[PDB]
């Protein structure tokens, strides 16, 4: 039980700049989908 | 991708090519198969250049074209047609009428359509500044040599 404890809280993330700049760079580029368009698709947050 | 370059009209247009040269229905085409449709458009070519133009395309080098070989030559096709002309659509966005020359009230209906808009004063001050010659429009020549309207 603890050491499933000790574990999960190790995986624990915190704020990643590298994670952050990536993240930057990628909303600004406008990305969209071939059927249709998306507007800045909104997929999962890489920071926290 | 070819999703992007092809729709799916041009996908089943591309299959019934496909299938044109493929008279077995293997999935694939030969160098007689190939060989076969370009005797029926005139062309009467020798096996030496036969292989060229099949190996020119033939991307795993098995010596036969397949389906996905053929999607991917079309593919490429569509795209190279267009190199630079991207500025030519961009002018008409700006150019509804269908002239030569960008007016101001034309840079008024392109602006209202967009999000920003403008207090129909500003709208001068930038049509001023991509027209050199001072004639109150923006040419096709003034807009690629500096896009400011
Ligand atoms: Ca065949
Ligand atoms: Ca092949
Ligand atoms: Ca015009
Ligand atoms: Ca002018």
């Amino acid at each position: 039980f603890f050491q499933s404890i000790q574990a999960l809280m190790q995986t624990c993330s915190v704020l990643d700049l590298n994670a952050f700049e990536r993240q930057n760079k990628a909303e600004g580029l406008g990305m969209v989908n071939e059927d249709g368009t998306v507007i800045n698709r909104q997929n999962g947050e890489k920071v926290m | 991708h070819m999703a992007d370059q092809l729709t799916e009209e041009q996908i089943a247009e591309f299959k019934e090519a496909f299938s044109l040269f493929d008279k077995d229905g293997d999935g694939t085409i030969t160098t007689k198969e190939l060989g076969t449709v370009m005797r029926s458009l005139g062309q009467n070519p020798t096996e030496a250049e036969l292989q060229d133009m099949i190996n020119e395309v033939d991307a795993d080098g098995n010596g036969t074209i397949d389906f996905p070989e053929f999607l991917t030559m079309m593919a490429r096709k569509m795209k190279d047609t267009d190199s630079e002309e991207e500025i030519r659509e961009a002018f008409r966005v700006f150019d509804k009428d269908g002239n030569g020359y960008i007016s101001a009230a034309e840079l008024r209906h392109v602006m209202t359509n967009l999000g920003e808009k403008l207090t129909d004063e500003e709208v001068d001050e930038m049509i001023r500044e991509a027209d050199i010659d001072g004639d109150g429009q923006v040419n096709y020549e003034e807009f690629v040599q500096m896009m400011t309207a």
